[PDB]
DNA sequence: GCTTGTCACGCGATGCCCGAT
DNA sequence: CATCGGGCATCGCGTGACAAG
């Protein structure tokens, strides 16, 4: 023995007392250490120095059993439903808490990040815009590192309020940010990265369509009588490329073939999906009878890309929007 | 500037930081306890003392919620895929659509929401993540509602069942879990040959200040002002009559402020290159 | 085969406690 | 009522062992 090793060791004692009663499961105890063994011990008792001043149920007149069971876990179905998860900040842009799906959506630990600062997360471009925020309601932007990749934007929507019982030196509290952020919609676009699925359809002189083969279906969304009771195909084209798709099938009643044409349809979520599409005409007894379009879906990329290169320069080349469709 | 000292004393320092990062938790502790000047054995000991108290997850269920609600308001609703049979609806509703916990109960996501939506219902209730907006009600008085939730395989995993319990007889094998929240320039548009935007340009935000999915679906005589509305109407039947022709007109659109903006509209008809009918009104409407 | 970080350890400079002045 | 020297406990520092990555 030495004084020194003594004085060692029941500091060590302490803080394995003090890890065994973190309120985290215990093959996440084993990994920690000690620093951060203090620091979630830090961490809970201001969230719980918190919650004893600012918080504190089915309505008995409609209270099961099963009721009770799902109102036991309210919180966490209102977690799941966030499609996110939440973060609370104080004004030193520490991490006052985040809840666990941060880990499902950018591959952080909860317990690496509580009482932590918020940059670390942050991207360097944004961490000034995040700081103006800081300092009621909220609604920002912000590129969060994704350990999943690598960042990924995000949706913060949010308020500020005042966190109280922290116990500074005694000073007020400070405004903290309770916030949730959820990743951003990609636009109202569809591109299918399923390979190699070029699919037909079938239409009548007026490019009313008739049928539609399998592929058709799961790319435009629509049942096969649903794609022909909602007018001719000029209600499902992009107002920016209706004036081409017109020249085409002028086109295609001139010569029989309409050639390859770029050209966006409304799919039955009312978004746009490129297809380079080409129409030929069939005929019966030397007159045309039908058309057969045979599309190959494109990304967004090769879409605006065939867009920017286009031959014809007609109005509304450039315009954006969105659309509906009825019968 | 030789590596074996460079490494020596970034070492050093680096555990110096690790020590004030000791130093420093000790003192919030300190700072965090009841009793508590003592050392640091005193502090960790009391704060062993305080978390046996108080002591899995790092908050409580109530915790969770009461930060998601402060977050951003909201009510959660639970309801049944097949019916939209109201499983679930928490307090927050008399917050949210000042409405008891009991409208909701033995009800129907249908019956909670305006008639002209329930067929979009359907289309989110058939067949993991979800996310619409719809008006519920509060005469009846609606108000907008943004809910985003999944959908999840019923019944849920340690919720107990009983037999004599009302969702005993219901098995339902899907459930939507959702948040319901409260919440001189020119644009081109396309409509049907009635008035209905069937196609709205994003410039109608920067324009007249709504969104396209406010606009598209409604007529466009819903936004002019009452005296404008027949001078409207008659350019919308006469630029059908004139294939082709270019009809323009001035009236008053009403603006999401509620303000009046004088506005010019160009419309023509778009026609079939192979029958000649009319597919739709193209206008472009313009501030003045 | 190198980097960063955690943990123990030795080692003194001060702290606390307390008979003994 | 202090002040004063023991002996042990706290406490901060630098370094070396060891491992995850
Ligand atoms: O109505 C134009 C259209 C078209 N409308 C549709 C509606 C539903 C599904 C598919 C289509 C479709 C495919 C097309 N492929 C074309 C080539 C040249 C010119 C016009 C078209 C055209």
């Amino acid at each position: 023995s030495n004084p020194s090793k003594r004085h060692r060791d029941r500091l060590n004692t302490e803080l394995d007392r003090l890890a065994s009663l973190l309120p985290f499961p215990q093959d996440v105890i084993n990994k920690l250490d000690k620093l951060s063994v203090l620091r979630l011990s830090v961490s809970y008792l201001r969230a719980k120095s918190f919650f004893d001043v600012s918080l504190k149920g089915v309505q008995d007149n409609c209270r099961t059993k099963f009721r009770e069971g799902l109102n036991l876990q309210e919180g966490e179905f209102l977690l799941q439903a966030l499609n996110g998860f939440v973060l609370v900040v104080t004004t030193d842009a520490l991490v006052f808490y985040a809840s666990s799906t941060i880990q499902d959506y950018l591959g952080f630990q909860q317990s690496d990040v509580i009482h932590q600062s918020v940059y670390e997360l942050i991207h360097t471009e944004d961490r000034a815009e995040f700081q103006r925020q800081l300092h009621m309601e909220r609604c920002f932007v912000c590129r969060l590192r994704c350990l999943l990749d690598g960042f990924l934007a995000m949706n913060f929507q949010g308020r500020l309020k005042y966190l109280h019982g922290q116990n500074k030196k005694i000073l007020p509290p400070q405004l903290a940010l309770f916030a949730i952020a959820t990743p951003l919609q990609p636009p109202s676009i569809l591109e299918i990265r399923t390979k190699n699925f070029i699919f037909r359809t079938k239409h009548k002189l007026d490019f009313t369509p008739t049928g539609c083969d399998a592929k058709g279906k799961i790319v435009l969304g629509y049942t096969e009588a649903e794609l022909c009771m909602r007018g001719t195909g000029y209600q499902f084209i992009h107002a920016a490329d209706m004036l081409y798709c017109a020249e085409y099938h002028v086109r295609m009643i001139k010569t029989g073939e309409s050639g390859m044409i770029v050209f966006r349809l409304l799919t039955k979520d009312n978004r746009w999906t490129w297809v380079q599409s080409n129409a030929r005409l069939v005929y019966k007894n030397g007159r045309p009878d039908y058309i057969i379009a045979t599309q190959r879906p494109l990304t967004d990329e090769e879409g605006k890309e065939h867009l920017r290169k286009r031959t014809l320069k007609l109005p509304f080349m450039f315009a954006t929007g969105e659309a509906v469709l009825y019968e | 500037m030789d590596k074996e000292r460079l490494a020596r004393e970034n070492h050093s320092e680096i555990e110096r930081r690790r020590r004030n990062k000791m130093t420093a938790y000790i003192t919030e502790l300190s700072d965090m306890v009841p009793t508590c000047k003592p050392d640091k054995l005193t502090i960790l000991r009391m704060a062993v003392s305080h978390m046996k108290s108080l002591r899995p997850s790092f908050l409580t269920d109530q915790e969770l919620k009461h930060l998601i609600l402060e977050a951003a308001d909201g009510f959660l609703f639970i309801v049944s895929c097949e019916t939209g049979r109201v499983v679930y609806v928490s307090d927050s509703v008399t917050p949210v659509l000042n409405q008891p916990q009991s409208e909701w109960f033995g009800s129907t996501l249908y019956d909670q929401v305006h008639p002209d939506d329930v067929d979009k219902l359907r289309e989110q209730l058939s067949t993991s993540r979800r996310s619409f907006i719809c008006r519920m009600r509060c005469e009846p008085h609606f108000v907008v509602v943004h809910c985003t939730g999944y959908i999840k395989a019923w019944p849920p995993a340690g919720v107990s069942l009983p037999d004599d319990d009302p969702e005993a007889g219901q098995g339902s094998k899907f459930c939507l879990v959702a948040i319901g929240r409260l919440q001189p320039t020119e644009f081109i548009s396309r409509h049907n040959i009635e008035g209905i935007f069937t196609f709205v340009d994003h410039r109608c935000v920067a324009t007249v200040g709504y969104q396209p999915q406010e606009l598209l679906g409604k007529n466009i005589v819903e936004f002019c002002h009452p005296e404008d509305q027949q001078l409207l109407r008659d350019s919308f039947q006469q630029v059908v009559k004139l294939k082709g022709q270019v009809l323009s007109v001035m009236f008053r659109f009403r603006s999401k402020n509620q303000e009046w903006l004088w506005m010019r509209t160009s419309s023509f008809t778009f026609q079939n290159p192979y029958s000649d009918e009319i597919e739709y009104i193209i206008c472009t409407n313009t501030n003045v």
